[PDB]
């Protein structure tokens, strides 16, 4: 069918593997371990000392609706706007509470 | 009138106080008399205050 | 009324990264690169983690703008391998791998990068010999630079390479002279002070938030908002287009936020994104027949049960009555023992079950039996008629009480409703207390061993005649979705139904329109990033660092006169005014703050490197292959647009 | 007072050894203390009702046994 033929034509037209590269030197071959993560690079190097903390007191927002939150629930530790959202928060499926924390990088343990 | 951004006792008499509004901040040199008025009121950094410069 | 007054919603289709067209190799560029004067040609590559941009320095715009992704796979049924290295990865199997470590500006998958460079030189028409200008991360890691320069010299053999910072090339293209450079890109956000065209990189700061993190955070939010399950496939490529098209920076966040879900005008604040969806009498009579027959049969069962109860309970009443008659007739010593035939100690107890039997029947030769059965039906019919008469008589009194004593009569119904509300709240509290702990019953049992229709009716009468009463008072309104914040948050002013395939499969953005960009300004509050906000970083630099720095003069005032915005993730509405007004409060009053946007803040970082590429300032920074073979790949010529 | 902390880590270890447990995460000790207190509250609450409805001030082993059997966790040895 033409749709399959056309798609096969287009993937062959787009493929780089079918194309020979005259500029690519064949003799040099990379070290297979060369792909290293930031933590590996920094740990092996031991200037990415440009990050900055903050000392001002942060505002409190509802973990569900993002509206301002007067209240922190002592049980699930979600911040919440009002009684309607507290009702939801206490009714959440047991795995969901940790997701609302994790959306702001928090976790219960 | 501004938020107290700085309170720097200059002498050991003078105070320097920094005040900030939404539209900029200003430093002021305070005589020990107006300083102790500011200090008799419980002004601290982060408080909002009103000062009359001449009175 | 409140929603029926609204027009039909305006709804925007989902957008995603997609393949668009074949780009044949641009051989015309290769020919011109040979015709142009000696030493005034270079390949200029901007290493955007969102878009690798590449082209000819002598040209005013890049030839390529390509995501740094590859997709290599075996087509098992056909045996040939395929590999793809840009938007030819259809960002249709999508074995996509990316050159950069996600959420960073640093290249880390060098096999992917080497395949992206391969794509670039093919599309530029390389027939190999040409100098390369390659943009770099701020404070880029030495190992990452070593690996890239090794690829450029060992694999591709190019004659010379120079590295410079993308934000500083953008600043130069905009006549930057001295200033504070503020970049927000895919990887990160940086603030760079530039003094006399030289960046003071020792005083640069990075936020670790950018356009990638905004698309990721927007996806976390949408997954939480629809945690019940959104039936469309939520992807980070889709939220990246949502953050572009709909988000904006708030000029005053808390005062805008706190009213954002307020119900009036929410159809203006809300924007609606449509995920793709598909949507589709003899049986009706037969169903209606079955419903009619089953309903009638159940009524027949209830009537038979009631009529059965009629004869039984009336005879039990006669049984109780005969016990009373014998109790009253026989000696007083017999009273308890005779009433014990009714299992009850006294008429004060027996009257209770008598009344309950009377209430139930009130609420509910064989010809002699049939007449006796007919009598039971007639007896209840008389009790039914007397009940209806008693209710009608009570209604007649209440009619005259209402007509004459309306204010007192309505005050009765209000107080009755309050009592019925207290009784229901006590009953609702009881229903919460009941079964809160199973052993509640077994504990209490050892002590022995060893309103809805009324509230509705009161509300309906108050709605009828208490012109001061209103439907919003009713418990019905107090439970209406129209009074719920979470419906507004998730579905806006319209009613929602899960039956519509069109009205499922759409997301309502609401607070994330403004909550998502504000992570730049309140990182620890909104997303836990635990870093100073952009205004506090820029304020720290201008106010604390640069006036202290010994070689500098006219600080802050020289830098403060040009706060310069670069990179795509700065392109939010009110981004500049928000940054201006935040800094204005930190600066001495009347200080000559200007915030300025780059022209074309995406491509302009490439145009600066293209303009710079072959100047004598640049050619003094070029490293040649023969230098690299001795110095190695970490070594660089320090220059005003590059790392130390 | 917080005498739940008197349920020491070694005591929780031995209960896990009798439970046949080889390796114990250091986070188990706080979770086990919470589990124990929630259980021991429920039994004593039920037992005190038998004590009070028998008009006693002293809670007795059979009050505990009836509380346990009420909870489905019948204990033999202390009485029938
Ligand atoms: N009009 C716009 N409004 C808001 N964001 C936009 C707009 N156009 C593009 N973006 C976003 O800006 C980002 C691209 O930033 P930019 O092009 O400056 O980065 P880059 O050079 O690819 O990356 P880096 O330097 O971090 O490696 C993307 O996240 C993109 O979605
Ligand atoms: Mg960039």
């Amino acid at each position: 069918q033409s749709a399959q033929a056309a798609h096969q034509a287009l993937v062959e037209q787009l493929d780089l593997h079918s194309i020979h590269k005259t500029f690519r030197n064949p003799n040099w071959r990379p070290n297979q371990r060369r792909n290293k993560t930031i933590k590996a690079i920094l740990g092996e190097s031991q200037t990415n000392i440009e990050s900055a903390p903050s000392l001002a007191p942060m505002k409190h927002y509802c973990d569900v609706t993002g509206l301002p939150a007067p209240y922190l629930d002592p049980k699930t530790r979600l911040r919440y706007h009002n009684k309607e959202i507290f009702a939801m928060i206490r009714n959440l499926p047991q795995g969901m509470g940790e997701q609302f924390l994790e959306a702001r990088g928090a976790h219960t343990v | 009138e501004g938020e107290v951004t700085e309170m720097t006792p200059e002498e050991a008499s003078t105070l320097l106080i920094g005040l900030k509004s939404a539209r900029g901040q200003k430093k002021l040199r305070l005589d020990p008399s107006i300083y102790e008025a500011i200090q008799k009121e419980r002004v601290q950094v982060g408080d909002v205050i009103y000062i009359e410069t001449n009175t | 009324e409140p929603w029926k007054r609204l027009p039909p919603p305006t709804v925007y289709p989902v957008k995603e990264a997609r393949f668009e067209k074949y780009i044949p190799p641009q051989l015309d560029g290769r020919e011109r690169a040979l015709a142009q004067p000696p030493g005034q040609v270079a390949i200029v590559i901007d290493n955007g983690s969102h878009s690798v941009r590449a082209g000819w320095n002598f040209e005013d715009k890049p030839r390529l703008a390509i995501p740094p992704i590859m997709s290599k796979y075996r087509d098992r049924k056909m045996g040939k391998t395929f590999s793809f290295a840009g938007s030819d990865c259809y960002a249709a199997r999508s074995h996509i791998r990316n050159a950069f470590e996600a959420g960073t500006g640093i290249v880390s998958n060098w096999d992917v990068m080497e395949h992206v460079l391969d794509y670039v030189f093919v599309k530029l028409g390389m027939n190999e010999d040409m100098p390369i200008v390659m943009t770099e991360a701020v404070a880029n890691l030495p190992y990452s630079r070593k690996s890239m320069s090794e690829i450029i010299f060992e694999c591709y053999g190019a004659p010379s390479l120079v590295y410079g910072i993308d934000s500083l090339f953008s600043f130069r293209h905009n006549q930057g002279q001295t200033g504070l450079v503020v970049s927000s890109s895919y990887s990160a956000t940086h603030v760079i002070p530039v003094y006399n065209r030289k960046a003071l990189l020792s005083q640069a700061i990075r936020l670790n938030w950018g356009g990638w993190h905004m698309a990721e955070y927007m996806l976390k939010l949408l997954k939480l908002k629809y945690y019940t399950g959104f039936p469309g496939k939520l992807n980070s490529s889709q939220t990246e287009h949502m953050v572009r098209d709909f988000c904006y920076v708030s000029l005053d966040y808390d005062r805008e936020l706190a009213g954002y879900l307020d119900w009036t005008g929410l159809e203006d604040r809300e924007r609606i994104v449509q995920y793709p969806y598909t949507e589709e009498e003899e049986e009706l009579a037969r169903i209606a027949e079955r419903k009619k027959e089953s309903g009638r049969r159940l009524q027949e069962q209830a009537a038979k049960m009631r009529l059965e109860r009629l004869m039984k309970k009336e005879q039990e009443l006669e049984y109780y009555k005969d016990i009373q008659r014998r109790m009253q007739g026989e000696s007083k010593k017999e009273i308890k023992r005779l009433l014990d035939e009714a299992e009850l100690k006294d008429e004060a107890a027996l009257e209770r079950v008598i009344r309950d039997l009377e209430r139930s029947i009130k609420r509910a030769r064989q010809q002699r039996l049939l007449k006796s059965n007919w009598e039971a039906r007639q007896r209840a019919k008389a009790e039914k008629e007397a009940e209806k008469a008693r209710l009608a008589e009570e209604a007649r009194l209440d009619e005259e009480r209402r007509k004459n004593d309306l204010e007192g009569w309505l005050e009765e119904k209000r107080q009755l409703r309050l009592a019925k509300l207290n009784q229901l709240k006590e009953r609702e509290r009881l229903k919460a207390d009941l079964g809160n702990r199973k052993s509640l019953a077994s504990q209490i049992r050892m002590k022995n061993i060893a309103l809805e229709a009324a509230i509705r009716s009161l509300e309906n009468d108050l709605l009828r005649y208490d012109k001061t009463f209103s439907y919003d008072m009713t418990l019905d309104a107090q439970r209406d979705w129209s009074k719920s914040l979470l419906h507004a948050f998730r579905y806006g002013p319209r009613p929602f139904d899960p039956s519509s395939q069109a009205e499922t499969h759409r997301v309502h953005l609401n607070v994330e329109r403004i909550r998502v960009p504000e992570v730049l300004f309140q990182p620890a509050a909104i997303a836990g990033v635990d870093q100073a906000g952009l205004v506090e970083i820029a304020g720290d630099i201008l106010c604390q660092r640069l006036p202290s720095l010994p070689g500098i003069q006219d600080a802050p005032d020289a830098f403060l006169r040009d706060v310069f915005l670069t990179g795509g993730n700065t392109l939010f509405q009110n981004f500049d005014e928000r940054l201006r007004q935040g800094l204005m409060a930190l600066l001495p009053v009347g200080a000559p703050l200007r915030v300025r946007r780059a022209q074309d803040a995406i491509l302009d970082a490439w145009r600066g490197a293209a303009g710079w590429a072959c100047t004598e300032e640049a050619k003094a920074a070029w490293i040649t292959r023969e230098e690299y073979l001795e110095k190695g790949g970490e070594y660089i010529k320090e220059h005003d647009l590059g790392n130390a | 007072r917080d005498n739940i902390q008197g349920i020491t880590k070694p005591a929780i270890r031995r209960l896990a050894r009798r439970g046949g447990v080889k390796r114990i995460s250091g986070l188990i000790y706080e979770e086990t203390r919470g589990v124990l207190k929630v259980f021991l509250e429920n039994v004593i609450r039920d037992a005190v009702t038998y004590t009070e409805h028998a008009k006693r001030k002293t809670v007795t082993a059979m009050d505990v046994v009836y509380a346990l059997k009420r909870q489905g966790r019948t204990l033999y040895g202390f009485g029938g």
